[PDB]
């Protein structure tokens, strides 16, 4: 069973049901409602002063409705980090999501929220993602050199970073 | 067991790190425990009761409304920020702003609410305004969580962020609607789990906010009393421990035991 886990964001898929999600996350780690709305959150692990966790966001809040939106935190680690101030710097707006990944590292990058706001079309898709230097990373506390890089259509809108080199 | 002073020692030595603390009664204000109440900490999110109090200080004079409607943007999307996050699309007002932050400890509706405020400088300058001379913000979320050594910046001391929140709950300066509503954000509060309220017998009140950041730096603010009622403010925090999180959890939840186990001793 055990509370929300990397494993388990994976697991899920845009096109799901909310009955779906509540089977593989374990019901007793989610809530909706309150300030969540009509998104299912589920806690993983303790950090910092919240936890590790997803949000699951639906079409509509008719109960066949599906995921068109996922967003973690903590869950998931870059799987070879090599970011930096300088790559950083190379980064510009307006490059597409292949590009971007091409200057910042292959492995620097995890996925913090993607959302179809017209699904099933692709259509104005937004993709966020926490991008890491090779230490910055922590599932359990907080980072030492990041990045988060957001796009709209597959395209980069806006870049930040803190701590890099 | 131990008396509150020596369970502090016992968790200096077992941390290798420094505990500051404030037990003080909330109707005097007189201080009843105090432990390295002059030394500064790391407010970590435990700023977010004094941000809040600044923006309850706003409407109260007719220039905000809980009830108004923030939007924003990727841009100002930081780490810890389940609440904000989810409501992107549609923004927030600001009375649910300041519960995802003190609740939840959501770092961009806190980022958010200090835009309003006028940044670190104008909650600092709030901070002088009610007569705070020493607890000041600097910096923004997340950055604030650093506690590298010796930095004052967004720090306070036990000493006055006691005296600080007494102002702000229970003084003339908010109003009674304010007060109200700014307790019962820290009453709602929903991570302090692991804290004193895993040590709080049944029956009493608590109302609290906790912070967390960067080596070892951990807190929690609170009032609480028997019977339902609030009787005194306590004032933990740590830093500067390699100790996991599970350890500095445990060690803040023992003060808290200590206190209120000789709560009349």
């Amino acid at each position: 069973a055990g509370v929300m886990t990397g494993a388990k964001f994976t697991q899920i898929q845009f096109g799901m049901t909310r009955q779906q999600v509540l089977d593989i996350a374990g019901a007793e780690n989610c809530e909706t409602g309150g300030s969540f709305g009509d998104s299912i959150h589920c806690r993983g692990h303790a950090a910092g002063d919240y936890y590790a966790y997803a949000t699951f966001g639906f079409t509509s809040a008719a109960a066949d409705a599906k995921v068109d939106s996922k967003s973690q935190e903590k869950l998931l680690a870059p799987s070879a980090p090599t970011l930096t101030l300088a790559k950083f710097n190379q980064v510009t707006v307006g490059m597409t999501r292949a590009q971007v990944l091409a200057t910042v590292g292959q492995g620097s990058c995890t996925t913090w929220s993607e959302y179809y706001p017209a699904y099933p079309s692709t259509a104005g898709v937004t993709l966020s993602l926490s991008c890491f230097d090779v230490d910055g990373y922590s599932s359990t506390g907080f980072y030492r050199g990041s990045a988060h890089l957001w796009f709209t259509d597959g395209v980069l809108q806006g870049k930040r970073q803190w701590d890099l080199v | 067991s131990p008396q509150p002073l020596e369970q502090i020692k016992l968790s200096e030595s077992q941390l290798s790190g420094r505990v500051g603390m404030i037990e003080m009664d909330l109707a005097s204000g007189r201080t009843l425990t105090a432990w390295r109440a002059d030394e500064r900490f790391p407010m970590m999110s435990t700023f977010k009761v004094v941000l809040c109090g600044a923006v309850l200080a706003r409407v109260d004079a007719g220039d905000e409304q809980l009830e108004r409607k923030i939007h924003y943007r990727q841009q100002d999307l930081v780490d810890y920020s389940p609440v904000s996050e989810k409501h992107l699309a549609d923004g927030m007002t600001v009375g649910e702003l300041c519960a995802a932050a003190i609740t939840m400890s959501d770092n961009s509706a806190a980022n958010l609410l200090l835009a309003t405020v006028g940044g670190p400088a104008g909650l600092t300058a709030f901070l002088r305004q009610i007569g705070d001379n020493v607890t000041r913000l600097d910096r923004w979320e997340t950055e604030l969580n650093e506690a590298l050594p010796g930095d004052a910046r967004d720090t306070t001391t036990p000493a006055s962020m006691a005296a600080t929140l007494r102002k702000l709950l229970t003084s003339q300066r908010l109003s009674a609607r304010s007060q109200r509503q700014l307790l019962q954000w820290m009453v709602d509060d929903r991570v302090a789990g692991p804290l004193i309220r895993s040590v709080l017998p049944a029956g009493w009140f608590i109302a609290d906010k906790t912070g967390a950041g960067e080596r070892g730096a951990r807190g929690i603010v609170a009032l609480l009393g028997p019977n339902n009622k609030a009787e005194r403010i306590v004032v933990i925090y740590l830093r500067d421990t390699p100790a996991s999180m599970a350890e500095r959890n445990q060690q803040i939840a023992g003060i808290g035991a200590a206190l209120i186990e000789h709560w009349q001793r």
